[PDB]
């Protein structure tokens, strides 16, 4: 599936004009400042959902979960505590 | 300027003895001055500090 | 579990020793040696400390020695085979003071106290607990706890009933500094050496550290530079395509 | 012909870290594999130093490793550093696993570097499961005792065999003896299994974040990814740093100070922080048995990922019902780590149980019915 | 096409142990290699199964390893078969280095195979010389002195590496236990080796007894010569199994089954047996460092073999005068390892001398010379 | 080196573990662990030697209970954490006759008697020597040998001065299955008995041999059979060649 330089298993690849300039001739940091901020924050929001939806529900979970637990073992929870066992 | 290049970078044999001589420098140079800042941030409280009086 | 079966949890106390660039507090660490010696030493070993250790930390060589010449150790035997004793030197161990676990649960009613050398490490909280432990003797055990008989309350510790006695009153210890020898002082002390104790590489530790942070963070930002600058004709790449 | 090309074993090299071509767009996620390899190096000199002054006999061994600490010139450093290299080895683990999982590394045509894969996570697990026990504080005995009771568990002969691994009828010096031996043997077991699974990828190549071939479009492993990996290097050493100089017990059990007792036990007996979700599927499972081979299956399910995943489409990057589902499954395998550290009361207990129904069901009945709809929705959404 | 040689994995193995094409006509001199390689196997078991009894504290390790031989069942087979299969390995090397310089194998185009071959031969010296100390008998002890005091030889520098190596002022606890962890690794390094070694011979194929070319009739490694490998390995066992269980201790030094006495200096410190011809060149020469440099030179000469060989002709099976030199240069290295266990005593001091000249004068005077004027007698004898 | 400093060389006796499928005789064994128990106790230990070695090779369980029961040894501290003894089990390692390495030089004029457990293979010549060295004290040394004060000329020993004085003596021992106890059954007796603890395997060493050579024997055969069963097609090879 993969080959080797010369023979790597491309189709033929034909009417594609590649063009770059060298490092030196380059400005390693060009448009930092913008990626740093505009680009973040596009890349960010496009994926926000998809973190904070499950982090939200689990830490609400274990936030339930760890406040009954201790509420179990106060005085206040003692007959809860018993039934629950 | 491009003289600092010729002797220095130019030659790998050059730049690479540049390095090397610069972290020797370098590791002689920060080893004491991390030691004289380490020893007023915590000043009178190493031994160094309490030493005198015995 | 119950709060009570938890121990309560020991208040953050700021150490000298807390913060990433400091050290311990050397005249503190010498004071905390003085409660030790004159207070815990009737009933916990320090087996991993030798005499050498508190060389250059709280005392020097020759008071150190001075520790150590004072007291008897096994030596080999003599020609006749019998056995003999010796002057400490500062290779030696801080000696325990009792012989082994039976001799010792013996004297405290059955409960057998820790060796101390780890116990700041060996304990969740560190200082802070072995402060608050040592300071947290009620008067008073809030009504309705029953303690087991040689038991003495203290909420810190797991369950509440503790088989060490308060140990720490005002002036127990004179120390040779003429600070004021308060409950708190010997405990801030006491608990500040037995840190050390447990950690000695700690001041050492700390200053390669920042030495490590410092070099790291510089080789951190320049191979972000350099890889920047090797990458530049890869992000740079444009394309015209032609369709044949 | 150039050298490194001519010769037999320069070419191996060069066809593993020089000419190897790599696709031009693998994100950070992709330097996982070289951070393992630097824990796998740190964890290989650090132990063997470790072991020039470490004494394996239990009358001896809590005492030696004291001695590092204290006597052995930087012997806190190689403590430290072997410790929590340990734990920033599962972090890196775990990360390169997720990195597989969410991308699609484990499709055809790479099942063979994945399941090799799931091999060395469970060497891991052993080698870091003896390791923990050498040091022989509280932690490492009852830690050994109650995971090697679990063996007790296998019908007819299990007791038997428990009795064989620890040399005794306890956890004791003949355990710890063996436990030594094979904990150095078993990186060099895991650097094999490592080295395989590389040798199987490297039919296929790497995969990428996009999921399609990247034989158009190759860029040499060095100098590219070289000197993209020396900046996870350097943020790696930043992070060893800050917990080896300045919180070095911070990933610790302090019940670990405390040398050995058989008599009394801790508190909670719970495993390093890397196997606890493992130990809440084990709980979840009422019977002895039926806990015991839940645990097992949990990490050898991930076997069945290549099959279970019917997507005609590799890896979750342009898939977000498969995102979510996957967003849901590692934050519900990180709440499967904290119930492994609370204690068993309730309302943990049901908890724990719904929470190992999740991870199962997630490879069993949620990925393939997401899969087969999102193939679905491709084809009808784009007609 | 079959899956032997469609999977890369399945194909590397397949590569060495199965298609790989051979001579039809290797004899069994050919069959040292896989001795060695059931050696190395043997020696890998049997030490990590030591290693789970043996304790490498200096107040234990003589005990422990008495505690293999009484308490551990079958300790005592266990500890027999790895001090005889160390043996067994240099018999077995020593062979298969002597197979080597008849038939020519270092020769163009088998350089690299060979001077790889030059360091697996040092790595083994090394490797069981750390694991002799460990048994810390007399022998190890002093055998570990008397060694380890040659680097102090070194100009300048040479007392504090001694001093290093030892961690410590004698040899004792810190030595013992790294040469622990040391000898444990080692033979890992030597695997790794010897498998570059068989991955450089593959570029050329095995040399065979006529040092012609094999291109022109190969035969696959599997069935023909597994089977031949076969009945050496039968025959090895039985060599194997009339030392380890009818005469274990043959080839052992009583000595070291008294525990090590710094005080007490044991009558004669000698190497173990396969040591011995390196002991008898380092006697010969009067100067310290002259003598470590000679005792290394003997071993690094080996690399020059390609070079100083001028013959046309690869091997000797056709060369009678060539073949009388080896016959020579073989039981002069047997010599000198006689002379390596006698008293520093006439007539055996000038003796000593002579057979190091004559061991050196055969790499650089004699071979280069019997090659080059065997090859006028070929070119002129054949017209 | 002149003979002198190496010792005459012990005599090839013919010793019934000597022959590949050879056990040692156990009656010798019992009878020499008395001759032990009785002559060389008095000065040298057997430390690796426990008493359950004893039991199934020259004494039932109850005789070596009876032995261990008769000593006392060391007990973990009673419950004031003072000192015990308690009776031996079977468990327990024969306990040596000096407390230490000075005791034991003491009792013998600065010479050490080595622990006995593994001299048999410590020694070059191993039963043959012990045999040799116990049989061997001359009435009167070979004229013009000056021995050192407290030494004995004994040929064997390297230097021919040694330590221990002769010990075996007609009926120094009463055997208890009425074998006449001569110097020379009873140094066979002691000899035979120092080989069994220094190799206490060989029995079953020998026998497991026995079945290994025979399977590795007929393995060898059989590997013979089928290689040049595999090979004949490669053997049996003709060739036509006719130039092109
Ligand atoms: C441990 C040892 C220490 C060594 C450090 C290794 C960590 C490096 C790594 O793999 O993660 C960095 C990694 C940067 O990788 P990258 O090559 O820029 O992009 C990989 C993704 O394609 C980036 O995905 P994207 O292009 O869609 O951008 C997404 C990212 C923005 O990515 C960033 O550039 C940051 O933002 C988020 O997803 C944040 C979530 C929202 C929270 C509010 O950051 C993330 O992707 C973080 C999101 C993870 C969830
Ligand atoms: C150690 C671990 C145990 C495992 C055993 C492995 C040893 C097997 C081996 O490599 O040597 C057997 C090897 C049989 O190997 P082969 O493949 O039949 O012929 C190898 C020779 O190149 C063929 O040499 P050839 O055809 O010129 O026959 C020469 C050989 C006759 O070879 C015979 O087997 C008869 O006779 C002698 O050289 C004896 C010298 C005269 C003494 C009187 O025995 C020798 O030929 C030893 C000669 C060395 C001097
Ligand atoms: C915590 C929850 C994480 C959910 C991630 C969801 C995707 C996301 O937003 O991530 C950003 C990025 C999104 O990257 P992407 O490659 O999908 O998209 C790049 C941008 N586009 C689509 C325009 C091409 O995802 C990653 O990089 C995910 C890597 C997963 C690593 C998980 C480690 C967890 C360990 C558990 C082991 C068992
Ligand atoms: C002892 C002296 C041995 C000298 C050998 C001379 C050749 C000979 O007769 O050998 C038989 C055979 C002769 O085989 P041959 O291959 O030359 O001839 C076969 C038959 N003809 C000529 C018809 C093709 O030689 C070998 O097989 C030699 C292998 C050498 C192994 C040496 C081990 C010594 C260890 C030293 C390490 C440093
Ligand atoms: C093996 C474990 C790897 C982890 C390395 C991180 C830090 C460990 C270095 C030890 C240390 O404390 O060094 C400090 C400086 O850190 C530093 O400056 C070191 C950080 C450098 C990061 C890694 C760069 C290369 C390291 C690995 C290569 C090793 C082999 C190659 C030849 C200060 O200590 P000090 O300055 O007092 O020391 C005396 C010389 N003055
Ligand atoms: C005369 C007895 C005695 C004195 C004095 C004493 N202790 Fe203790 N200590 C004990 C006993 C007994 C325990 C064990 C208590 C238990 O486990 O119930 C103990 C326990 C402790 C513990 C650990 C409690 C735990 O979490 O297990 C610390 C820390 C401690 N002592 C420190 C000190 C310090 C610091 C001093 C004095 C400066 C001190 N002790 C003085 C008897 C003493
Ligand atoms: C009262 C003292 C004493 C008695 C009784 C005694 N020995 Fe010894 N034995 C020694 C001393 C002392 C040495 C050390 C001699 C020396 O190194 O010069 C020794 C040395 C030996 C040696 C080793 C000599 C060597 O090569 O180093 C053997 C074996 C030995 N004894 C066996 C026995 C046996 C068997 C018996 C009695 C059956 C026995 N001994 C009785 C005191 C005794
Ligand atoms: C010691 C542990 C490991 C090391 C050192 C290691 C190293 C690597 C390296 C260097 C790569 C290639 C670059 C990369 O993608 O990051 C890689 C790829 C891979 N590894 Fe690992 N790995 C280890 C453990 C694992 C485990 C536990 C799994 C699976 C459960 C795994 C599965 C894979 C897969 C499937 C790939 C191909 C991914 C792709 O490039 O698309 N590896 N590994
Ligand atoms: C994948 C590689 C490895 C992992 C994950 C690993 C893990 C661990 C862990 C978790 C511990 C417990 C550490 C502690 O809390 O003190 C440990 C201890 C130890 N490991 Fe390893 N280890 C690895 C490789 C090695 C190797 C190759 C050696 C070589 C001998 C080794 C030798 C030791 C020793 C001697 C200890 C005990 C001393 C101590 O606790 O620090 N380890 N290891
Ligand atoms: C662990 C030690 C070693 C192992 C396991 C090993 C194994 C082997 C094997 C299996 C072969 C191919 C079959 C054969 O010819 O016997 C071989 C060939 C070879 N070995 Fe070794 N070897 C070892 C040590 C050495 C040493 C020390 C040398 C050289 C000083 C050496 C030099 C060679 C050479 C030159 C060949 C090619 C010989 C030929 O086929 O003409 N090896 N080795
Ligand atoms: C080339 C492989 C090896 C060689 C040549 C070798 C050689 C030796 C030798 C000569 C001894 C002295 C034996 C004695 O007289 O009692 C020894 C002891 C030992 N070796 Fe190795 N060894 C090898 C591999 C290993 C390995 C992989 C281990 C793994 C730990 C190991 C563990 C030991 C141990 C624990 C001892 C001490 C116990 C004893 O003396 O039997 N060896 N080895």
């Amino acid at each position: 599936y993969m080959g080797w330089w010369g023979h790597m298993g491309s189709p033929p690849q034909k009417g594609i004009a590649g063009y770059t300039i060298s490092p030196f001739a380059a400005r390693p940091f060009a448009g930092v400042v913008h990626a740093a901020i505009f680009n973040t924050f596009r890349r960010t929001k496009n994926q926000a959902l998809f973190v904070i939806l499950p982090v939200s529900f689990f830490y609400y979970v274990w936030t339930q979960a760890s406040e009954k637990n201790e509420w179990l073992y106060t005085k206040a929870g003692r007959h809860e505590l018993a039934k629950a066992l | 300027a491009t003289t600092f290049y010729n002797v220095f970078v130019k030659r790998n044999s050059a730049f690479v003895a540049t390095i090397l001589a610069s972290a020797f420098v370098f590791d002689m140079t920060f080893e004491t001055a991390i030691d004289n800042f380490w020893d007023r941030i915590n000043a009178g409280k190493q031994w160094k500090d309490i030493r005198h009086k015995y | 579990m119950t709060a009570a079966e938890h121990g309560l949890h020991p208040a953050e106390y700021p150490w000298p020793q807390n913060g990433m660039l400091s050290t311990f507090d050397h005249a503190s660490l010498r004071r905390g040696y003085q409660v030790y010696k004159e207070v815990c030493a009737a009933c916990h070993s320090l087996d991993r400390i030798a005499w050498r250790n508190l060389v250059g930390v709280t005392h020097t060589t020759d008071e150190a020695k001075a520790f150590a010449e004072e007291l008897e150790y096994d030596d080999e035997p003599d020609d006749e085979g019998n056995p003999r004793k010796r002057p400490g030197k500062l290779a030696d161990y801080i000696p325990g003071p009792y012989p082994n676990e039976q001799a010792a649960r013996a004297a405290n009613q059955g409960a057998l106290p820790p060796d101390l050398s780890l116990i700041a490490k060996a304990r969740h909280g560190g200082a802070d607990y072995i402060f608050a432990l040592l300071t947290g003797y009620p008067d008073e055990p809030p009504a309705g706890v029953v303690l087991a008989p040689g038991m003495n309350y203290n909420p810190y510790f797991p369950g509440g009933g503790i088989g060490m006695a308060r140990t720490l009153f005002d002036g127990v210890v004179e120390y040779e500094d003429g600070t004021p020898a308060t409950t708190s002082q010997m405990a801030k002390d006491v608990a500040a050496f037995l840190t050390w104790a447990a950690e000695p590489e700690h001041d050492e530790r700390k200053k390669l550290g920042l030495k490590a942070i410092i070099v790291i963070s510089a080789m951190l930002g320049l191979s972000v530079y350099i890889k920047k600058f090797k990458w530049s004709p890869i992000k740079n790449r444009k394309f015209i395509y032609n369709p044949p | 012909m150039a050298l490194r090309k001519k010769n037999s074993l320069l070419n191996m090299a060069n066809s593993y870290v020089l000419d190897s071509p790599q696709p031009s767009n693998l994100n950070y996620f992709w330097n996982f594999g070289s951070l393992l390899a630097l824990c796998l190096v740190i964890q290989l000199a650090t132990g063997i130093t470790l072991a020039m002054h470490y004494t394996s006999h239990a009358s001896l061994a809590f005492d030696s490793v004291e001695h590092i600490m204290r006597d052995v010139n930087f012997g806190w450093f190689i403590r430290y550093a072997h410790a929590n290299t340990a734990s920033f080895f599962f972090i890196c683990i775990y990360a390169h696993m997720g990195r597989n999982i969410y991308y699609g590394s484990y499709k055809t045509p790479r099942v063979l570097p994945w399941s090799i894969g799931v091999i060395i996570f469970l060497l891991l697990i052993i080698t870091a499961f003896m390791g923990y026990v050498l040091v022989f504080g509280q932690m490492s005995l009852w830690g050994a005792t109650v995971i090697c009771n679990l063996v007790s568990a296998i019908p007819w002969l299990g007791e038997d065999i428990v009795h064989f691994l620890w040399g005794g009828f306890s956890v004791g010096n003949p355990t710890l003896q063996r436990f030594f031996a094979l904990h150095y043997l078993m990186p060099f077991v895991l650097a094999v299994f490592a080295l395989l699974h590389l040798i199987a990828l490297h039919t296929a190549g790497s995969s990428n974040p996009l999921g399609i071939t990247s034989n158009v479009d190759k860029l040499s492993m060095h100098p590219y990814y070289s000197f993209k990996d020396l900046i996870t290097v350097f943020a790696f050493l930043l992070m060893f740093t800050l917990f080896v100089f300045f919180s070095p017990d911070k990933l610790g059990h302090p019940d670990n100070y405390i040398p050995a007792n058989p008599m009394v036990t801790p508190a909670s007996i719970v495993p390093e922080w890397y196997l606890l979700p493992f130990y809440a599927i084990l709980r979840a499972i009422p019977d002895k048995l039926g806990g015991v081979i839940a645990m097992v299956a949990a990490i050898l399910i991930l076997l069945i990922l290549p099959i279970v995943d019917r997507s005609i489409i590799r890896g979750n990057a342009f898939k977000p019902i498969s995102k979510l589902l996957f967003g849901f499954f590692i934050c519900n395998f990180l709440l499967l780590g904290v119930l492994g550290q609370v204690h068993i009361e309730p309302p943990f207990i049901v908890l724990g149980q719904i929470c190992t129904i999740f991870y199962f069901s997630y490879f069993l009945i949620l990925l393939p019915m997401v899969s087969t709809i999102e193939n679905i929705f491709f084809y009808i959404g784009s007609l």
